[PDB]
DNA sequence: CTAGTACCTCTTAAGCCTCAATAAAGC
DNA sequence: GCTTTATTGAGGCTTAAGCAGTGGGTTCCAGGTACTAG
């Protein structure tokens, strides 16, 4: 329903503005990294979990939104297939996209794609995405989700290899 | 830690930075080959102060190290500690100085006693020296 | 003319591409769609969808299916029966 | 006089023929593979194989990196288009 | 510590050692018993020491010393 | 700082005189000799803050790459400015920001605590 | 080497944009290195914008 | 019993040898700083005589070679002195049983 | 030692994806792993490496 | 319908996938492994983009690791095992001052670092003064009975002229272009050792 | 003359050899 | 006191390993050359 989306957006500019000011404290040095890990890797590890936290509560509130008449929740609850993730991503939201356990990286000469400017570290050209499958995804969302899964085809078929010679 | 040490913090972060490995890379900001022409006058006027402790035969070159405060804050090191690391692994081939923690700028001033092997010697002695914890150690954390 | 720009690999590394002719220039339904931060986009798409290939361009709505899923179906279009020639 | 001509038009059919992108049938490490029997089993499928791309890279090991799509395929290689397996990450449609 | 001679015509017979302390380049030939001796530095190989030798050798024979 | 010869154009080697106790800069090339003017003769710089602001030059800001701001410059109080990063790449390099701006191509850091004129 | 990359890469743009020099080269110029590069050899990808 | 400060020059190690009827072990001194039976992961270890190792072979029905074999230079066999030949039962708590005994020959 | 920590890392490796083993199997592939002497690393060098049958 | 794009060969119709391959002409710097000597690597596939097309892959390396104390780059040379370093390939060409050498190595003689740097490698190189003597050491690796005081100084200019980046040109009228080319690899190199 | 017939043409695990110090025995 | 030893180990080069099963379509019957039988 459209009170559902209106919190999801309102949780999603949250997390936007929290990031961003994230961002702006780390770049005037405000920020105390971690100890041991480097100051870039914390403010990427922070970043990811502000992201996440953000996709995993505008799931909960699509999953409290959805009812028992709801077909997906339904067999979600009977526990044949589906899970939150599932249900976040096509109702809420998709979430961040990780290439190689971390954002998309600068392809180009300090961007993402072309259609950002140097140094942009925002979330939406960091890989995340902020539309679900309903809605649909812009064509950085898409590239974005499209490297995910070639990550994720190509992790799978190593691996199943790898698992086959091991178990031989 | 142990049961009567592991409800404290300062303990456990004690044994933190006595087994975490440091190295003068992490801590030195840089090293220079400056060029002292007599022990009594440094060519900086400002450098003078480090000998004037000093006040309160050796050869005419000079290895001045400036590292950084906040390093030395985080990990806890203190120029006394280095400087006894320093000596002992260096009984008498090389004479160092180091100014007290108090000042502004803290710096470490080393010569070799009575040129072209002072290179290696400084290499030596910055990648080759730890000021305390174990060997193939990179970084401990704590956690609760 | 000068209408249209021929923009190689090397060549994106250097330019600011905008994703629509109007939308960077100037009911929560439609997606949402990132801020028009910068504006000089000396450069823009004909359209996004183009970037697809020529059995990804035959899916209905990529955007709205996973990319794995895409993936299997621009690898099963080249199996798919179906008059190929017309002789 | 006396051109030997099946030299050429020999060589060339049999460089079509199997593949063996090689200066002589006896070498070895030709890198087969170059000329492909057109698919026809649908018209998108011959349209992809004509516009399709392979990488010299050999189809064994396991190094992930070559075979991800980096950022600047973008508007180059379709980013799903492209077949599950060894050849994943190898064989490119534009 | 093998290369070709011109005296006795003799592959492998040549044998250089090269001093980098006194930056000495010798080379004895284990058949006709011919010596030569040059300067070398740290980079110098025995190849260095056999072209020596020949250009030496070169000279002598034109004798334009 | 590193010189020449000025005559020869070659490198110049440090030695000793304990006569004159000082450092002198000669090539055994010559017989040219000279004195330092400051006593520095080797520097490795384990960390710079040097470099990172590197390829500026007076078109910088027409290149529509560079992300623009609005922020208001310290002198002149001109909104428009470029904006970047560090030019050097490292795992431990801060994540401060650098703004030129076009009226005047000064470039400044985005830190408020200190200021840098470079 | 040109001293003036600025001017000399619009007239360059200018001529490719009239169609006096082929389109499929590449014109590239960056600043923060300060290098220009022209690419002409073929097997290179492009697209239209 | 013969503890050493930094190490032991090789010509020690083949003088050892020379008194087989007296046995003499090495150790070091920054090896014993700690003990090593007092770790939890290290099970408890028991000697045995040769007539416990004989009556084990005859139940068990095991040649020399069957058992379980325990380096030489291993630490617990160091910290029992085992010789060649010396079977040594491990007494070990774990979660599917109460206790599980196990045995290892030196090799 | 070097077993049980062997068989912990196994555990803590299987149930990192939340998959379940029954105890028995970890610990028989930690046993053969180190009936020997030392640890026989399941290669090529280590139990192939072995008196066993020559066909096997 | 049908859009042609294929070779008709014995009735089968054969169609030619698109080979990737590495640009050439073009410096890629890429590190090392810790565990092997080599710091930093630079190569170039040069290859003539008109005819006679032959791969000539030269790679410049840099030996030692970081607190290695030996900063030093060597040239592998088309035909020579052995890797040179580039002050005697420098020399060879004809920019024997050590100034020049820096110079067109370093363009901005305020950044210390570099010339820091390179202070070992022209400490090393300092042993040549002579274009005939590095030509000399240049044809002393790869021996094939031949004499390197006679017709071997012109046979090791020839593969300067040739072999050493073929691309940029094949006279000898100019070998000064070779010269500011090696010596732009040799400032990528050092960029991207010194991480800018 | 013409056409048969054969004939020359990417990530580790162990093994081994090759290297640079080091304490004892010769003398 | 000086000289020559066996030992120690440390890396380079090398030879190995590289999911399982299944369906199908293409191409090889090899090039020229000399010597000799009908
Ligand atoms: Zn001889
Ligand atoms: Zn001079
Ligand atoms: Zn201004």
């Amino acid at each position: 329903d459209g009170p559902t989306m209106r919190e999801i957006t309102e949780t999603i500019a949250e997390a936007k503005k929290k990031v961003l000011d994230v961002t702006k404290e780390a770049q005037a040095n405000l920020l105390t990294a971690k100890h041991g890990m480097t100051l870039r890797e914390s403010f990427e590890d922070n970043v990811v979990r502000f992201l996440n936290e953000a996709r995993d509560k505008a799931g909960r509130l699509a999953e409290v939104n959805l009812k028992d008449l709801n077909n997906v929740k339904q067999m979600v609850m009977a526990g044949s297939k589906g899970s939150f993730i599932n249900i976040a991503q096509m109702s809420a939201c998709v979430g961040q996209q990780s290439v190689e356990g971390k954002r998309i990286a600068f392809g180009f000469v300090d961007r993402t794609l072309p259609h950002f400017s140097k140094d942009d570290y925002s979330p939406e050209s960091k890989g995340f995405v902020e539309n679900s499958y309903l809605r649909g995804l812009t064509p950085q969302e898409f590239f974005f989700h499209a490297m995910g899964g070639r990550e994720g085809l190509i992790d799978t078929a190593v691996k199943t290899a790898e698992t086959g010679y091991i178990q031989r | 830690l142990e049961p009567g040490h592991a409800a404290d913090q300062e303990q456990a972060k004690l044994i933190r930075s006595a087994i975490e490995h440091t190295t003068l890379k992490s801590v030195t900001i840089a090293s220079e080959i400056y060029y002292d022409p007599d022990p009594r006058s440094t060519v900086i006027p400002e450098d003078e102060e480090i000998i004037q402790l000093h006040f309160s035969q050796q050869s005419p070159w000079l290895l001045r190290l400036e590292l950084d405060r906040a390093a030395m804050n985080d990990k806890d090191l203190t120029m006394g500690q280095v400087g006894e690391r320093i000596k002992q692994t260096f009984k008498n081939d090389l004479f160092v100085i180091w100014s007290e923690d108090n000042d502004e700028k803290l710096i470490i001033r080393c010569r070799v006693v009575r040129d072209h092997m002072l290179k290696k010697i400084e290499n030596t002695m910055l990648e080759n020296i730890t000021l305390r914890g174990v060997e193939n150690i990179e970084r401990v954390v704590m956690m609760k | 003319e000068g209408l249209v720009e021929y923009i190689d690999a090397e060549e994106e590394e250097s330019i600011l591409i905008a994703m629509q002719p109007e939308d960077l220039e100037p009911d929560p339904a439609k997606r949402i769609r990132v801020s028009h931060h910068a504006t000089t986009f000396t450069h823009c798409e004909i359209h996004p969808s183009m970037i697809l290939g020529v059995a990804a361009s035959i899916i209905p709505f990529p955007d709205h299916n996973q990319s794995p899923r895409n993936t299997y179906q621009s690898a099963m279009g080249k199996q798919a029966m179906g008059v190929f020639l017309t002789n | 006089l006396a051109i030997n001509a099946k030299t050429i038009t020999s060589g060339l059919k049999y460089a079509l023929a199997t593949g063996n992108w090689g200066e002589q049938k006896k070498a070895m490490s030709s890198r087969a593979g170059v000329s492909q029997v057109l698919n026809r089993y649908t018209y998108s499928s011959t349209l992809s194989h004509l516009r399709r791309t392979n990488t010299p890279i050999g189809r064994d090991g396991k190094l992930a990196k070559p075979r991800q799509l980096h950022n600047t395929h973008w508007g180059l290689v379709c980013p799903a288009e492209t077949p599950e397996g060894q050849a994943c990450g190898l064989v490119k449609n534009l | 510590t093998k290369f070709n001679c011109l005296f006795c015509n003799h592959e492998k017979s040549v044998s250089c050692t090269l001093d980098k302390k006194n930056s000495i380049g010798t080379l004895s030939c284990k058949i006709c018993g011919q010596s030569f001796q040059t300067r070398i530095n740290s980079l110098s190989q025995p190849v260095d020491v056999y072209s020596d030798w020949f250009d030496a050798v070169e000279e002598v024979n034109s004798g334009r010393g | 700082t590193f010189r020449f010869c000025r005559d020869c154009n070659n490198m110049l080697y440090p030695r000793e005189d304990k006569e004159n106790n000082r450092l002198l800069f000669e090539c055994r090339t010559c017989s040219y000799v000279e004195e330092a003017g400051s006593p520095l003769v080797y520097r490795h710089e384990l960390i710079t803050n040097i470099g990172e602001t590197a390829g500026v030059v007076q078109d910088i800001g027409s290149d529509p790459t560079l992300p623009r701001s609005d922020r208001e410059c310290p002198k002149c109080h001109s909104r428009e400015n470029v904006f970047f990063q560090s030019q050097q790449r490292r795992k431990d390099t801060s994540m401060v920001l650098f703004f030129v701006c076009l009226s005047c191509s000064h470039i400044f850091t985005s830190d408020q605590k200190n200021k840098r004129t470079q | 080497v040109h001293r003036n990359p600025a001017r000399l890469m619009e007239t360059l743009r200018t001529l490719r944009r009239k169609g006096d020099i082929n389109p499929e080269v590449s014109m590239i110029r960056d600043i923060r290195e300060k290098e220009l590069k022209i690419f002409t050899d073929a097997g290179r990808v492009y697209r239209p914008l | 019993i013969f503890v050493y400060q930094n190490n032991i020059t090789p010509s020690a190690m083949k003088l050892v040898p020379s008194i087989p009827p007296a046995t003499i072990e090495t150790f070091n001194e920054a090896a014993l700083v700690v003990n090593i039976t007092h770790h939890e992961l290290v099970p408890k270890h028991i000697r045995l005589s040769s007539d416990e190792k004989r009556e084990l072979l005859k139940r068990y029905r095991l040649k020399e070679s069957q058992l379980p074999r325990i380096q030489r230079a291993d630490p617990v066999a160091l910290y029992l002195g085992l010789k060649r030949g010396e079977v040594v039962k491990i007494i070990r708590k774990s979660e599917t049983s109460g206790r599980y005994a196990s045995y290892r020959i030196c090799m | 030692a070097g077993r049980a920590a062997l068989y912990k890392e196994v555990y803590n490796v299987i149930a990192s994806d939340g998959s379940y083993v029954n105890y028995r199997h970890m610990a028989l592939l930690v046993d053969v792993m180190t009936t020997q002497g030392g640890l026989t690393s399941v290669t090529r060098h280590g139990f192939n490496r072995s008196n066993t049958g020559a066909l096997m | 319908f049908d859009m042609g794009g294929y070779f008709i060969i014995n009735g089968s119709e054969k169609v030619l996938i698109a080979q990737e391959r590495s640009a050439g002409n073009i410096v890629q710097v890429f590190k090392k492994a810790a565990p092997s000597p080599i710091s930093h690597v630079a190569e170039i596939r040069s290859a003539l983009e008109k005819g006679s097309r032959f791969i000539s892959t030269l790679q410049v390396k840099l030996y030692g690791r970081e607190g290695s104390s030996a900063r030093t780059i060597k040239a592998t040379l088309p035909y020579i095992k052995q890797d040179i370093p580039i002050v005697i390939i420098f020399r060879a060409l004809g920019i024997i001052p050590d100034g020049e050498i820096l110079e067109h190595i370093c363009y901005d003689v305020n950044d210390w670092q570099m010339l820091e740097m390179l202070k070992p490698c022209v400490e090393d190189g300092f042993v040549i003064q002579d274009r005939e003597t590095a030509l000399d050491f240049i044809g002393r690796r790869g021996t094939a009975l031949g004499i390197k005081k006679e017709k071997r100084i012109q046979y090791a200019k020839d593969i300067l002229q040739k072999e050493f980046l073929p691309h940029i040109t094949q006279l000898e009228g100019f070998e000064s272009r070779k010269a500011f080319f090696l010596g732009y690899m040799i400032n990528r190199l050092l960029l991207c050792a010194l991480d800018r």
